RNA sequence: ACUUCCAAUCAGUGAAAUUAACCUUCCCGUGAAGAGGCGGGAAUAAAAAAAUAAGACGAGAAGACCCUAUGGAGCUUUAAUU
RNA sequence: CUCGCACACGCUUACAUCAGUAACUAAUAAUAUACUGAUAAUUAACAACCAAUAAACCAAAACAACACUAAAACGUUUAUUAAUUACAUUGUUAACCCAACACAGGAGUGCACCAAGGAAAGAUUAAAAGAAGUAAAAGGAACUCGGCAAACACAAACCCCGCCU
RNA sequence: ACCAAAGCUAGCUCAACAUACUAAACAAAUACAAAAAUACACCAAAAUAAAAUAAAACAUUCACCUAACAUUAAAGUAUAGGAGAUAGAAAUUUUUAUCCUGACGCUAUAGAGAUAGUACCGUAAGGGAAAGAUGAAAGAAUAAAAUAAAAGUAAAAAAAAGCAAAGAUUACCCCUUCUACCUUUUGCAUAAUGGUUUAACCAGAAAAAAUCUAACAAAGAGAACUUUAGCUAGAUACCCCGAAACCAGACGAGCUACCCAUGAGCAGUUUAAAAGAACCAACUCAUCUAUGUGGCAAAAUAGUGAGAAGACUUGUAGGUAGAGGUGAAAA
């Protein structure tokens, strides 16, 4: 079908302007405790979790240069040690992650 | 239908065109002071002093 | 509909200069002058246009008669259909017949 | 083209004499040729109107639109100068006077359909203007109350007068 | 190398292969045609390095140097007498070393100074009797020399060097033709001794 | 009944036929003889999204049918001229 | 999930290295075989170019032994001449060509069907209507112009008009 | 407030004068498939122009329409014409040289098509555009000045009821009164035609007889003619867009119809068979239905089908050209 004749712009504004098609406000927005940035409630900060991404891809890449073999995978349980750290008791009989830098405060020992 | 857009503006230096000026660039001044004087530490106070 | 909306130069015309001041003076050559030079051998222009006057048709008609011997090419073929549809418009068009 | 908002930053008022009113700031600032087209970057920009520069950025941070995040730029940019080119202290008093969305250059193209018609595509573009003022923001009306309709409406019938009376 | 210009082209004291001319005229614009009174090139006489004084600006009245003469549309430059001041160091975080430009000046606001009475006066063209091309003054009669100037190269033969590869100025003006009837073929040929018995054929041309 | 491509919501790019102005209802009557607009009456806060195609004599092609034009052309011959 | 390598014909640097993409090109984004700037490249053995006259000679290709009817592309030797002298010239890239498009179309030969080449879904919800596919109680043409379409069927016979390919 | 607006040059038109008329560039290569140094040749040619139109049809005829050597008159006269349309001379007459040339011609939808026969669309002959704006200096781009005035949007979505307006009113509506505009018709709000809106551009033209004004008047007119108040001069006049067609000369058989050269394909299976036999692929046609209908496609995709050793498919290249070619006739 064609359109008869031309909409007039005092019924397009009326259409255009509807408070269904206009964008709505969101009430659900608060500030990190730890970083300080924006975030919505049901929402992991994005800040927060792309600082733990960034973390977790460096200790990816250690792990994939202690297995050369694309199909080499550990049989038992996993530890991260940092620079001044040495295993523990409990933690004997796991491969070993070394790394550079200092112990991230977010990251917790155990 | 082939039309597009003009006029990005930059400004792109080389050495080639600055020392291909017909007319070297005339200066009515220099650019830096060529020594810096030192007053003595005490003109705050021989200044209320007359002679 | 735009106008400009800058006032142009105005046009500073001498009404006195040569071409003004002596705009038509020999017009009554013939008159004071024993009637030796009619005031048609002043006009200034085309050859076939000196001293005579004729509406569209005649004057193509009468600028093929002299001139067209001496017209290029393209010219020559344009000439001829402007009379030919002159001659058509002129004769076998119209109200008042 | 035209290009007058950017000349509207370089008025300068006369000094103020000692008594009068202090004079809320007001800055200026727009962004051209925004690849965004002109209709959808305008539901963003009624969005802001009227909110405090700090809620109208939290806003724009997680909408979806891609004009969100060139809004959020024009706006970080904007409180930049306010802050150092003007004598604004208090970043976070400004309050979005007005926005608005106009549109651009547009480049026409050919869309094919099929049995070898075409048709001419326009790429759309648009300009995004936004006015900061110092200040906290100004409160949005209430609905007229009952009160308020029945006052207008008692004057109403008060200002009657005998049609062609005399 | 020589640039070739389009038909129509505005002239403003750049040189035609500078990349300030291409930022200022891209090569696909054409702009309003300035009028230009002509001067012929017997008629020309303003060199470069002859002292000039200045009658309409904001400064009147001065005397300074021609250091460039635009010949296409009739310009005389000045030595940083009628100036306006421009930035040339720029960058995002810094701005510097203004320094002061002069802008042209027209034929008609720039006389030729005589060198006796330090005044503006009137040059003509004049033959004298040893067949050189003198300007001579109107005002005064007195003769003006030409305005000796270095040339763009910016070396003076009078204080040269030559290097490994510079022939000398005796083996330059050295003579050593001796003209006889024989083509330079004919001479390489006998010097070295290459010797050629047998002869072409007939060959028909058309 | 159940899947996939469509579909509806979100993000990006974004076309076409169409369009006198429209603030674009129902019924009976009238009327260039089938009315959203006239007359007599009824109904009547304003907008958005998704659907079904009765009407807008819907959109598309200066009707192929039919006739007219001292307007054309193809074919055939016992038409006229040759 | 499967049209893959190469030559001929065509197109003409669209190929390669590095850098940039606010915008232009891709019907979007990332991004770069496809847009911009700079630099670089295809090396002949393969292919093109690559003698004349006179004379002898009835006897097919089809594994060709020997035959068929439609009677068949495909040359050697002798004689008379032929500049005789390292290295000549030219085609060598590609994701490509003809269709207004980076189009589900059109496109010859050799060898493989892969050891090679590629991605049907941008993210969701799982309304109607529409398109494509699978299954079904009892009945099995009761549908309809017609058994059109679909099918666990893949058969038998009569007539009309043309003989048949 | 965006989009926009404004400018005056580029050059062009019509003449005049005028040399006397295929410019500029030609180092090398240019009619082998042009721009490729180099081998026994063939080379070349002409036959009245026709028709669209006018006669309200159309057959004899139809100005200019290739080749005139002009102007003032004889004259629109003698003559030639389906004696219709219209066509139309001559005898005999007139004409003093050089300068005085420039513009009551246009100014970027105008003027040449032109910034250019270049981009681009066509195999080819051929068709053929849009496009420029600062200032004395941008070697004054933290750059400057100017209108902020077209449609279209934003600032500022809408509140019963009606050709959207008018009469008004303290008051925007509410009330009352009015069947859009042109064209075409006996008659249109008509559900008859055309237009989304804006800017630019686009359509009445001729002086025989006449009327008005004036000069001079039995005579008028700066020769040639008209004259029983007439003669000379001025002023007052008659459009635009559109067919199917017709004729002449070019360019097209790289698609397709047919043919001449030169090549290349047909695996398996069934039979004494390579038999215009049979089953079934590659390959070639396109039966039926459904999607698609500005689509992936200006004829396709999916399923299903017919031929598949022949009157078969197919590559390269050549031949036949419009009063024709070609055709296992479907005009
Ligand atoms: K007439
Ligand atoms: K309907
Ligand atoms: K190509
Ligand atoms: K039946
Ligand atoms: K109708
Ligand atoms: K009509
Ligand atoms: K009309
Ligand atoms: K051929
Ligand atoms: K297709
Ligand atoms: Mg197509
Ligand atoms: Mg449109
Ligand atoms: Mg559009
Ligand atoms: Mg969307
Ligand atoms: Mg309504
Ligand atoms: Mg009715
Ligand atoms: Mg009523
Ligand atoms: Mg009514
Ligand atoms: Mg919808
Ligand atoms: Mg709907
Ligand atoms: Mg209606
Ligand atoms: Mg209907
Ligand atoms: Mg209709
Ligand atoms: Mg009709
Ligand atoms: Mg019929
Ligand atoms: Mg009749
Ligand atoms: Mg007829
Ligand atoms: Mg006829
Ligand atoms: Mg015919
Ligand atoms: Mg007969
Ligand atoms: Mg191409
Ligand atoms: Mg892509
Ligand atoms: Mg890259
Ligand atoms: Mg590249
Ligand atoms: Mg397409
Ligand atoms: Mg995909
Ligand atoms: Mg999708
Ligand atoms: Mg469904
Ligand atoms: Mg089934
Ligand atoms: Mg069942
Ligand atoms: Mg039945
Ligand atoms: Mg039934
Ligand atoms: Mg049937
Ligand atoms: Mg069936
Ligand atoms: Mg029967
Ligand atoms: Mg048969
Ligand atoms: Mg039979
Ligand atoms: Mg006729
Ligand atoms: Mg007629
Ligand atoms: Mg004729
Ligand atoms: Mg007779
Ligand atoms: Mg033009
Ligand atoms: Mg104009
Ligand atoms: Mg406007
Ligand atoms: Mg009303
Ligand atoms: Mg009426
Ligand atoms: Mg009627
Ligand atoms: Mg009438
Ligand atoms: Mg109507
Ligand atoms: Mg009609
Ligand atoms: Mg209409
Ligand atoms: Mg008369
Ligand atoms: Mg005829
Ligand atoms: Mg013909
Ligand atoms: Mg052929
Ligand atoms: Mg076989
Ligand atoms: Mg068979
Ligand atoms: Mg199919
Ligand atoms: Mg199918
Ligand atoms: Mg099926
Ligand atoms: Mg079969
Ligand atoms: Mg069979
Ligand atoms: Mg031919
Ligand atoms: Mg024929
Ligand atoms: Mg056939
Ligand atoms: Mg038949
Ligand atoms: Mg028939
Ligand atoms: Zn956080």
């Amino acid at each position: 079908a064609a359109p008869k004749n031309r909409r007039s712009i005092e019924v397009n504004r009326c259409r255009r302007r509807n408070p269904q098609k206009l964008i709505k406000v969101k009430n659900n927005i608060d500030v990190c405790p730890e970083c300080g940035h924006l975030k919505q409630k049901h929402i992991l900060c994005g800040y927060c979790y792309e600082k733990v991404r960034k973390e977790t891809a460096e200790i990816r890449r250690q792990m994939g240069k202690q297995e050369g073999g694309p199909f080499r995978a550990p049989t038992t349980e996993t530890v991260v040690l940092y620079s001044g750290e040495t295993p523990s008791e409990q933690d004997q009989g796991k491969r070993i992650i070394e790394r550079e830098r200092k112990r991230p405060s977010w990251f917790t020992q155990n | 239908s082939e039309k597009e857009f003009v006029e990005h503006a930059r400004k792109a230096g080389l050495v080639i065109p600055h020392e291909r000026l017909e007319r070297p660039i005339h200066l009515a001044c220099t650019a830096g002071i060529f020594d810096a004087y030192v007053p003595p530490e005490g003109d705050a106070r021989i200044s209320s002093l007359s002679k | 509909f735009h106008v400009r909306v800058t006032l142009p130069p105005r046009k500073v015309v001498d009404r006195w200069n040569e071409k003004r001041a002596m705009f038509g003076v020999y017009d009554n050559i013939g008159i004071l002058g024993n009637f030796e030079k009619h005031p048609k051998e002043l006009i200034k222009g085309p050859i076939w246009l000196r001293g005579w006057k004729g509406n569209e048709l005649q004057r193509c008609i009468r600028k093929k008669r002299m001139v067209g011997n001496r017209m290029f090419i393209d010219d020559l073929h344009n000439l001829n259909k402007r009379i030919s549809y002159l001659y058509k418009h002129f004769n076998r068009h119209g109200k008042y017949r | 083209i035209s290009r007058k908002w950017e000349k509207k930053n370089k008025i300068v008022y006369p000094p103020q004499l000692p008594g009068e009113p202090r004079r809320p700031a007001e800055i200026y600032h727009c962004r051209r040729q925004i690849k965004y087209s002109k209709d959808k970057m305008w539901y963003l920009a009624k969005l802001i109107r009227g909110m405090s520069i700090d809620q109208a950025l939290a806003q724009l941070e997680f909408s979806d639109k891609k004009g969100a995040q060139i809004i959020k730029e024009v706006l970080l940019e904007a409180q930049d100068m306010a802050v150092r080119d003007h004598n604004v202290e208090f970043r976070s008093n400004l309050y979005v006077a007005e926005s608005t969305s106009g549109r651009g250059q547009y480049l026409k193209r050919i869309r094919y359909h099929g049995r070898g018609r075409f048709g001419i595509m326009e790429k759309v573009f648009c300009h995004y203007f936004v006015k900061l003022v110092e200040g906290p923001p100004p409160p949005r009306e209430a609905p007229k109350t009952a009160v308020a309709h029945a006052r207008e409406y008692i004057q109403e019938l008060r200002n009657r007068t005998i049609t062609h009376a005399l | 190398s020589k640039v070739t210009l389009p038909p129509n082209y505005r002239y403003g004291m750049s040189r035609p292969g500078s990349l300030s001319d291409k930022r200022k005229n891209p090569p696909g614009t054409r702009r309003r045609r300035v009028p230009v009174e002509p001067i012929s090139d017997e008629d020309w006489h303003l060199f470069c390095g002859d002292k000039v004084e200045i009658l309409e600006g904001k400064d009147a009245g001065k005397q300074g140097k021609v250091v460039q003469v635009i010949r296409q549309r009739n310009w005389v430059v000045v030595e940083g007498l009628n100036t306006h001041y421009r930035y040339v160091g720029k960058t995002v975080d810094y701005r510097g070393t203004m320094i002061p430009s002069e802008a042209p000046l027209l034929h008609n606001q720039v006389k030729l100074v005589d060198p006796t009475d330090r005044k503006p006066t009137d040059v003509e063209w004049r033959f004298t009797e040893a067949g050189e091309r003198v300007r001579v003054s109107t005002r005064s009669g007195r003769i003006i020399p030409k305005p000796e100037f270095p040339r763009a190269d910016g070396i003076v033969p009078e204080t040269w060097i030559d290097g490994p590869k510079d022939t000398s100025v005796e083996d330059a003006l050295e003579k050593t033709y001796v003209p006889r009837l024989k083509t330079l073929e004919e001479e390489v040929m006998e010097a070295m001794g290459i010797q050629e018995t047998r002869r072409h054929k007939k060959v028909y041309w058309y």
